[PDB]
């Protein structure tokens, strides 16, 4: 559920021990499914 | 009303470490323990 938890993923583990977590490779962020609509009411964030 | 249930955790960092497949464990754990539907097959006149 967390984005902390998300980004503990272990990808792979280096030859050296070193760990490589998700986060690591990746900024994980709460979005939106799709960025293509952009609601605005009367110039002030809205949704509908 | 809830009630006790055993958890099992699989240490991520481990598993890799001996080179097993999380995809396998949940399949050994959920299949020994849980039961598997693997297909079907026919048995005097009906399918079983």
């Amino acid at each position: 559920t967390n984005t902390e938890e998300f980004g503990n993923i272990l990808l792979k583990v280096n030859q050296d021990g070193s760990q490589v977590r998700l986060r690591d490779v990746a900024k994980i962020e709460l979005g939106g499914e799709s960025y293509d609509v952009v609601a605005k009411f009367n110039g002030q964030p809205a949704s509908g | 009303e809830d009630t006790p249930q055993f958890k099992i955790d699989i240490d991520q960092e481990k598993a890799q470490a001996l080179g097993v497949s999380i995809s396998d464990i949940n399949t050994t754990l959920g299949a020994a323990w849980g039961g598997s539907y693997v297909n079907d097959f026919i048995d005097r006149g009906r399918v079983k």
